[PDB]
RNA sequence: GGAUAGUGGCCUACCAUGGUUUCAACGGGUAACGGGGAAUAAGGGUUCGAUUCCGGAGAGGGAGCCUGAGAAACGGCUACCA
RNA sequence: CGGUAAUUCCAGCUCCAGUAGCGUAUAUUAAAGUUGUUGCAGUUAAAAAGCUCGUAGUUGAACUUUGGGUCUGGUUGUCCG
RNA sequence: AGGACUUUUACUUUGAAAAAAUUAGAGUGUUCAAAGCAGGCGAAAGCUCGAAUAUAUUAGCAUGGAAUAAUGGAAUAGGACG
RNA sequence: AGGGGAUCGAAGAUGAUCAGAUACCGUCGUAGUCUUAACCAUAAACUAUGCCGACUAGGGAUCGGGUGGUGUUUUUCUUAUGACCCACUCGGCACCUUACGAGAAAUCAAAGUCUUUGGGUUCUGGGGGGAGUAUGGUCGCAAGGCUGAAACUUAAAGGAAUUG
């Protein structure tokens, strides 16, 4: 009928395709390999800490015009080189050169957002304070 | 309808009355068919060369209707069924006919991929004479053998 | 169908094609409700007494209604003949 | 080759009865159709059907009523055990209230309602309703 | 063809239908009693023979293999049996 | 596969603590001593008068059978005083309510007294460990031959 | 452009680097 | 035969050449301790289970051992490596 | 959305959702009939090996007591005590 | 309760087993609930009901059934009985 | 590799067309086309429809075989053939109509008998690109064949049809 088998004692061939067919999805193929761990930015990790090495921003694609106000920073954790972003309107002045940021991830699965191109990690907190409390003049950099 | 090495799809074949009994119109004896049947064995006939006289030469039916046994198990309770069952001898003599073919004329590769086909046909015939330990275990098809049985 | 009490609760129960037994459609619109007229001995139409066969939609559109009404007309003693069960 | 007969027949009853017919020629024939239609006769999914001796594993001649909508087999006859009765009837059957899973019990094949009566239960054959 | 009976169904449509079709499959063949000019032998010959069939009596073909049935000698005198 | 010789090998080969007493003129074969399993299992007449000694024999050495009791055929019968047991099975895999055939090959320890082959279907019963990896001893043989009990045909 | 030469673009890079390879075998 | 508390290639001596495997052996990976269980929930399932209970293993990595009924113990010793 | 009237950016006003909780990140489950044994698709959307043979695997025609009669035990709905 | 032969399975019903905690679920005014396995009733003069059950779908053991699915008999009779 | 060596014609040689034209038009023209051995194993190797099996609907034709006609010409006096004509049947490449079924539709008599979901069975796909690429095997003299990802990037790519 269908082009599985069908008889009471083919529970081995329906097994076994099913388990070659699961490396056709993209994240049962991500989980087993594990390649979250080796090439990943972060193995598994939802955010990472960082050194700010320079302070650039980056054009957005055709529809949308400007300048998105990015960070590169290397990790610490394993010594990898991302760029981030500055999420709200004036926060990069905040982030001072050469200062710990936490890098947390962009939302769309490690994957670009919206019209920034080659970016795939906000900025949370940088030199131990957060970045949402300083916009809003709750807290202030300590400066150190 | 099935054709195992070809696409044919034909089902000529022969219909066999629903009556089982000897016919009403035949006035032989069942003994003297017997009779008749072991003296064709002896001339050296396959069974199906003798239920083929049989029905046409004289008014046989078939053996198992009048005699009540099979024209190749009358021949095995008299003790003139062949070594080899005629379906397998026949293969064997196609197969050893057409390599013969081959190895007079090689670049024939159709009658090559036939020989396959028979050759295939041979090996299944065999592993089911075998299972019913009609054949002695041990007993195979080989190219170089199969002259032999056939001569 | 029934309810505990043993009152009815369905809307209507429909229609079943007189050929096939299967049930009409409430907007099965092919299928046709066929009147013949009773007959009295000297070939008056009796009016208003007649005998009514609904033929479906369905052995209507595949091309046997005529063969269906055919049969049944001669079961219940309108036709002679017309229809033989062993084709 | 004809691997499950009785499918060839409940096939042969579905499309013979989808185009309205009242009659069926089943060829093969075997026990399990003829306890299969005894079920469907005893439940009235069916009429007055018909065994045809060839001396050939026989025939059929299966006579409908129109009352009938779906057979159909369960071609791998799983191993049912009396828990899993109600899970096959949730599947299978459209209603609670009427349908049959046919399956076939050491005590003969038998209606699942007939079946979990004698509280016996065995692999599953079809389903009528 | 809605409503039709399968199992009486016209003896013209049985002849009509192949063997190996009909209710019960039976043969369409038959057998033939032979007379040969020669002698006053009666043979047993089957339609659709397959060998060139003698009288034992006499070195002389009763019938001839065709694609079909038997093809009978000029002179033979059959009855159906 | 067995010698001729009722002990071919350095040591001696004896029943240890059965003995016969060569002084007393009842010259007899020897003392040979012998038990049976239980289990309805009926010793075999070859080894309640065989010459072999084959320590261990369930019905003359000393291993007792308990426990474990698995039936299964015979897939090799060539190596040495033991036996390869095939046992088929079906693993009932539930994802899909479907069965598996698998097998599993279980070594055991046939005594002299069973004459074995290959595709003899063997009873078996469990034992102490017998060595690295046998833990049966042979009990019936069911299927001597199972197809080849009658071989020609003389009519 | 057409899968073709595309494809005959690739086979012509496997050209140079099979040379390479070879010279440096 | 030795050793074992005791069966056992567990070790030795002499023999036999055998055992597993397409029903996946062997090898590789596991950001794998196994399980009772957790999340999820029409039904079928998918993922997780380092951790309150049961087992196993370990005390920096390795080996070796006294005492005792019980340790190859490490809040017991001996040695090497770090 | 933002290129001089921005219902989308920064604010004020009003309102909405959850509420001592709410927002984000990664992972995962249902949604996923997008893993499909139940339960997926293959003419053109991704996908029928160029065709045939063939070991293992999977699957494999029908047929071997069906009827009846009685007695009898529980459980029901019975009619009422 | 003893000798005797036991075709073998697959399947399915029932039962013994599958530790507690967990899940399900009975009883119970922790002030309700998460929970907990408590508590309740006397006249106040000691009298008390509890701490229920089910499921685990695999492997093993026993048991009733014999449809479905498979294997085996007697063909050289070396067959069965007296 | 050996044989041939007509035609046509990758490369090449030119003569034109053009802004360029070592492209299309034209004239010559090696390798090749043709073969005997040995390799190659790929094609839009297409019916882009796996194989076996069952059933479901009307209409004609066509190929191979077989049955019957109180059929017609055939001519060898009659007949036997053969060749047609009529009817039927089996098998094959096919075709027309239709939806009462199926599909996203184009359409399909199978692409039907599938939410009323289970006849047996093999292979393949899980958005596009990267990419049938790299690497590792394996086959090949070579060409290349078989097996065959990821990093990363992307909100589409794509199918059928409707109006412009
Ligand atoms: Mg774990
Ligand atoms: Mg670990
Ligand atoms: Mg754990
Ligand atoms: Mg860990
Ligand atoms: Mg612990
Ligand atoms: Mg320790
Ligand atoms: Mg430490
Ligand atoms: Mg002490
Ligand atoms: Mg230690
Ligand atoms: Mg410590
Ligand atoms: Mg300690
Ligand atoms: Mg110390
Ligand atoms: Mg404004
Ligand atoms: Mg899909
Ligand atoms: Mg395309
Ligand atoms: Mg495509
Ligand atoms: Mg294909
Ligand atoms: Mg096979
Ligand atoms: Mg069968
Ligand atoms: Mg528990
Ligand atoms: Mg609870
Ligand atoms: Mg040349
Ligand atoms: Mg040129
Ligand atoms: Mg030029
Ligand atoms: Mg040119
Ligand atoms: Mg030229
Ligand atoms: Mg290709
Ligand atoms: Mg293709
Ligand atoms: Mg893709
Ligand atoms: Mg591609
Ligand atoms: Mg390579
Ligand atoms: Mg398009
Ligand atoms: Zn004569």
């Amino acid at each position: 009928g269908k082009g599985k088998p069908r008889g009471l004692n083919s529970a081995r061939k329906l097994r076994v395709h099913r388990r070659n067919n699961r490396w056709a999805e993209t994240t049962y193929k991500k989980r087993l390999l594990g390649t979250a761990f080796k090439s990943s930015p972060f193995g598994g990790s939802s955010h990472a800490k960082g050194i700010v090495l320079e302070k650039i921003g980056i054009e957005s694609k055709q529809p949308n015009s400007a300048i998105r106000k990015c960070v590169r920073v290397q990790l610490i954790k394993n010594g990898k080189k991302v760029t981030a972003f500055v999420p709200n309107d004036g926060c990069l002045n905040f982030v001072d050169e050469n200062d710990e940021v936490l890098l947390a991830g962009f939302g769309r699965k490690g994957k670009a957002k919206g019209d920034i191109p080659g970016v795939r990690f906000k900025v949370v907190k940088v030199s131990g304070v957060s970045l949402l409390a300083l916009w809003k003049e709750k807290k202030e950099k300590p400066r150190s | 309808m099935g054709r195992m090495h070809s696409k044919g799809k034909g089902m000529s074949s022969s219909a066999i009355p629903y009556s089982r009994n000897a016919p009403a119109w035949f006035k032989g004896s069942s003994d003297g068919v017997v009779e008749q049947i072991i003296k064709y064995a002896r001339k050296g006939l396959t069974p199906s060369q003798i239920g083929v006289l049989l029905r046409d030469a004289h008014g046989v039916t078939q053996a198992k209707v009048i005699t009540g046994n099979k024209i190749l198990r009358i021949l095995k309770s008299n003790g003139l069924a062949p070594e080899i069952p005629e379906d397998l001898y026949f293969l064997i003599k196609k197969a050893v006919s057409v390599r013969k073919h081959l190895e007079r004329n090689r670049k024939d590769k159709d009658a090559k991929f036939r020989l396959i086909l028979i050759e295939s046909r041979i090996h299944r015939l065999a592993r089911y004479y075998r299972t019913v330990s009609v054949l002695p275990p041990n007993w195979k098809y080989e190219s170089a053998t199969a002259s032999a049985l056939v001569n | 169908m029934e309810n505990d009490k043993g009152q009815l609760v369905e809307l209507y129960v429909p229609r079943k094609c007189s050929a096939t037994n299967r049930i009409i459609k409430a907007k099965d619109h092919s299928s046709v409700q066929i009147n013949i007229a009773q007959v009295d001995e000297e070939g008056r139409a009796i009016p208003g007494e007649y005998v009514t066969y609904a033929l479906s939609g369905y052995i209507r559109a595949r091309g046997e209604a005529d063969d269906s009404l055919n049969r049944l007309a001669q079961q219940d003693g309108l036709l002679k003949n017309v229809w033989s069960y062993s084709r | 080759t004809r691997t499950s007969v009785l499918a060839d027949a409940l096939n042969a009853i579905n499309n013979a009865e989808k185009t309205g017919k009242r009659q069926v020629l089943i060829r093969p024939s075997s026990k399990v159709i003829i306890k299969f239609l005894q079920v469907m006769q005893k439940h009235g999914y069916i009429g007055e059907f018909e065994y045809i001796d060839d001396h050939r594993s026989g025939k059929i001649v299966v006579q409908l009523n129109g009352r009938l909508n779906k057979c159909g087999v369960i071609s791998p006859r799983f191993n049912v055990k009396i828990a899993d009765v109600e899970k096959w009837t949730a599947n299978l059957l459209p209603a609670r209230q009427f349908g049959y899973v046919i399956l076939t019990t050491s005590a003969g094949i038998m209606d699942h309602e007939e079946a979990h009566r004698k509280h016996v239960s065995g692999k599953i054959l079809g389903f009528v309703y | 063809v809605l409503v039709q009976d399968l199992l009486h169904p016209t003896a013209a449509s049985e002849a009509r239908k192949h063997k190996l079709k009909t209710l019960v499959q039976s043969p369409r063949s038959h057998f033939l009693d032979v007379k040969c000019p020669g002698c006053l032998n009666i043979t047993t010959v089957f339609s659709h023979a397959q060998t060139a069939v003698t009288c034992e009596s006499c070195s002389t073909v009763l019938c001839t293999p065709t694609g079909g049935k038997a093809k009978l000698s000029e002179g033979t005198s059959f009855r159906r049996k | 596969s067995t010698e001729l010789t009722v002990q071919s090998e350095r040591a001696f080969q004896k029943q240890p603590h059965i003995f016969t007493n060569p002084k007393a003129k009842a010259n007899r074969k020897t003392k040979r001593w012998y038990k049976n399993v239980g289990l309805g299992f009926k010793t075999p007449k070859t080894a309640i008068e065989g010459s072999y000694i084959d320590k261990k024999c369930p019905f003359t050495g000393l291993v007792s059978i308990r426990g474990k009791i698995l039936t299964g055929t015979v897939v090799s019968t060539r190596m040495h005083r033991t036996i390869v047991i095939r046992r088929d099975y079906l693993h009932y895999v539930p994802k899909y309510n479907r069965y598996e055939k698998r097998h599993k090959n279980v070594p055991a320890h046939v005594s002299p007294a069973f004459r074995v082959q290959v595709g003899d279907i063997v009873t078996v019963g469990q034992c102490r460990p017998i060595s690295k990896t046998v833990r049966f001893n042979v009990l019936k043989v069911a299927s001597a031959t199972g197809k080849a009990n009658k071989q020609f045909a003389k009519f | 452009m057409r899968a073709k030469w595309r494809k005959k673009r690739t086979r012509r890079l496997k050209r140079k680097r099979r040379k390479v390879r070879a010279r440096s075998k």
